[PDB]
């Protein structure tokens, strides 16, 4: 019914920043406790996202799922007004995060920590020694991009770790370093060194790949190797004219209904069950959106 | 003020000090509990004894 | 020289003055005052189940166009919610007498399966005690007195032994819900169960129903781990687990989120499944599968499962119970 959390500051905050936290009205952040009245130490996602420790995208992402989430209504000098997220309600946020993305009108939206850049987050203040990191939030099929680009870092700068060569370069950042929206550029901040709970994800990656790469349906591999030579495709251009070599090889038996039909059914409960493993974070749904207002009606 | 000195020292002229004091704010919060059995019968008239 | 022209403005803002009022919060303290009749109506909370007389329905307001019942006649309805309180929804089943104990604890999570007859009048339904007579002092004692003669399950469960040998088992067994009512009859049973609600009992003098689990089946998997949250809503999963003795059940409960639990229970089972996969077991197609989980419902974190005994016949079985439980099941999600 009341749901309302107010964040004390314990000494006054400047007037250039009060400028600052104001133009991030209506920005999701998550509290620590779902408590009437807090301080600021549990408010942003500072406290995961240290300046000393090294950075770990993943283990934002398990924090933010965990944490309660909260709108930010007022700003004052001394006090923070916020509205907690609940499931049975229904909230009109606003489009203010500084790396710009235009929302489509009744399409889901995604939470994420910062990753196109640390400085684009901060709001610094100076007076209370702490620092506010706000997440980020786009549309869902652009955040399942942003995941891709993080994990397939951690392996690639694994094996090519650091090439003399260009090696390194070649392909990661020329693939992996960037994403690309429309009309625009918008560059990754791509961790040097992954330690924690990056490898500890893809092992259950890893995991799923060596069960299902024993149920793979024989005849889908046969109707690929004559699609390459004899027909053409949009989608078949990236095999050139050459099938790979281990097509070759797996599918030297004759095809069988009986076959597949058990191993497109197996297979299928591992592909259900791998859609929880992509998720790491909450999801929004909208219902409205202005251009204008940049005021969309999250749910 | 100040005070009148013979030797040729630089005088200081009127001075005068103008500071500010602000307020602060502070907020107390608490929590209590009832079971909807307690709640429910309140709303109602009691039968019998 | 008043021309008509459109609806009437006096009339529309007698319909709008009904609509506008919204449920009432915030209201200020007077210790000179120390309370007030004021107080009284934001605390109330109004509830059902009236006597059947002809105004005592009226004086409670059960024939209210809502979901919920509201009283004050045409004054009454303002709240249009009631912070997204949901009424129950129940399940009625027809079991057999047999294949049920009635000393069972109204608040058990239960089990239904699927039969494989169309046109087929009554229910196969199983307690989390039940299944363990099926799937075969601490739980075996208790599980006997309870349940003798095994055979009255495996009947019921006609392919139990095609199903477990080919991981199909826990897609053909629906979660339902706690335990609420159950009526005693001689040949076959009228149960009834909460799917997708705050379980609350319906017992004219109301009581509070807590669901209980089986000590030994219940495992913690918060403080099984050991700044960080602490969130509000906290989940009960079970897991069906295929493993070498047999398959086994159980119960978890945290409050981390979907993705995160999904991981701790493939470390929490790479014992078991090292175990399973080793000599003992070669590849085949189906024999693949492990166990599957899904989630129950949440309660409060911080609180709300305690510890208890459950009697039957001079023996004791160590049980918790969960308190203020909210239905809310989903489908199995496979693990490996």
């Amino acid at each position: 019914m009341d749901l309302k959390v107010v964040v004390s500051l314990s000494s006054r905050l400047y007037t250039d920043e009060i400028a600052k936290m104001q133009q991030r009205i209506g920005c999701i952040l998550p509290l620590a406790s779902t408590h009437g009245t807090q301080n600021v130490q549990g408010l942003g996602l500072g406290q995961v996202y240290s300046l000393e420790t090294v950075p770990d995208y993943v283990s934002m992402y398990n924090y933010l799922s965990d944490c309660t989430l909260a709108v930010l209504d007022e700003v004052s000098v001394d006090s923070l007004i916020l509205t907690k997220i609940v499931p049975g309600q229904t909230y009109a946020i606003k489009n203010k995060y500084q790396p710009f993305f235009q929302w489509h009108g009744t399409g889901s939206l995604s939470v994420m920590p910062p990753v196109f850049g640390r400085e684009h987050a901060t709001v610094k203040l100076e007076s209370n020694d702490v620092d506010i990191v706000f997440p980020m939030v786009l549309p869902t099929p652009i955040a399942e991009e942003v995941l891709q680009k993080i994990l397939l870092f951690n392996v690639y700068s694994r094996v090519v770790m650091q090439a003399p060569g260009n090696a390194d370069m070649l392909d990661v950042h020329m693939h992996l370093g960037s994403v690309s929206y429309l009309g625009h550029h918008y560059e990754l901040a791509l961790p040097e060194v992954p330690g924690p709970l990056g490898l500890a994800l893809l092992d259950n990656l890893s995991l799923y790949f060596c069960i299902m790469v024993t149920l793979l349906p024989r005849a889908s591999m046969r109707l690929v190797r004559g699609l390459i030579r004899h027909e053409h495709h949009d989608l078949l251009n990236l095999f050139q004219e050459m099938v790979p070599d281990e097509i070759a090889r797996i599918d030297l038996d004759d095809l069988s209904v009986a076959d597949d039909l058990s191993r497109m059914r197996v297979m299928m409960t591992y592909l259900q069950s791998l859609a929880s493993l992509f998720n790491l974070g909450p999801r929004l749904a909208t219902a409205a959106y202005s251009q204008e207002t940049l005021t969309a009606t999250c749910w | 003020p100040t005070i009148a000195h013979g030797d040729g020292r630089r005088p200081s002229k009127q001075r005068t000090f103008i500071v500010v004091k602000n307020c602060h704010k502070h907020h107390i919060s608490t929590e209590m509990e009832l079971s909807m059995l307690d709640l429910e019968i309140l709303h109602s008239i009691p039968e019998t004894p | 020289m008043k021309v008509q022209g459109s609806v009437d403005r006096r009339r529309l803002q007698r319909r709008i003055a009904g609509l506008l009022p919204p449920p009432a919060r915030r209201l200020n303290i007077s210790r000179g005052s120390e309370f007030t009749r004021d107080v009284r109506g934001l605390v109330e909370e109004h509830a059902q189940a009236s006597s059947l007389s002809a105004a005592a329905v009226w004086r409670a307001g059960l024939l209210a166009p809502g979901e919920v019942a509201v009283a004050g006649g045409g004054s009454g309805g303002g709240s249009f919610s009631w912070s997204g309180w949901r009424p129950p929804v129940f399940g009625d089943f027809l079991i057999h007498a047999s294949s049920f104990n009635n000393a069972e604890a109204t608040g058990t999570p239960l089990f239904q399966f699927k039969q494989s007859d169309p046109f087929s009048g009554v229910d196969a339904v199983f307690t989390p005690l039940s299944l363990f007579i099926l799937m075969n002092g601490g739980l075996t004692r208790m599980a006997n007195l309870l349940y003798d003669s095994p055979a009255t399950l495996a009947d019921l469960v006609p392919d139990f032994g095609r199903l477990v040998a080919d991981r199909r088992f826990h897609n053909f067994i629906t979660p339902v819900g706690p335990l609420v009512e159950n009526i005693k009859s001689t040949y076959l049973n009228k149960i009834t169960t909460v799917v997708h609600g705050p379980v609350v009992s319906k017992a004219i003098p109301r009581s509070t129903v807590k669901v209980t689990v089986p000590q030994e089946a219940f495992v913690d998997l918060d403080a099984w781990l050991s700044l960080q949250p602490c969130p509000a809503d906290a989940r009960l999963y079970v897991a069906l687990t295929y493993e070498e003795a047999g398959p086994r059940f159980t119960f978890f409960q945290s409050s981390r989120g979907h993705c995160q639990i999904m991981n701790i229970l493939r470390i929490y089972y790479s014992p078991s499944i090292m175990h399973r996969y080793a000599v003992v077991q070669p590849l085949h197609i189906e024999e693949l599968t492990f166990g599957a989980v899904a989630c129950l419902g949440t309660f409060s974190a911080t609180d709300g499962w305690r510890r208890s005994a459950f009697n039957y016949r001079g023996s004791s079985l160590p049980v918790v119970e969960i308190d203020s439980f909210y239905s809310n099941v989903s489908d199995w999600e496979v693990i490996l």
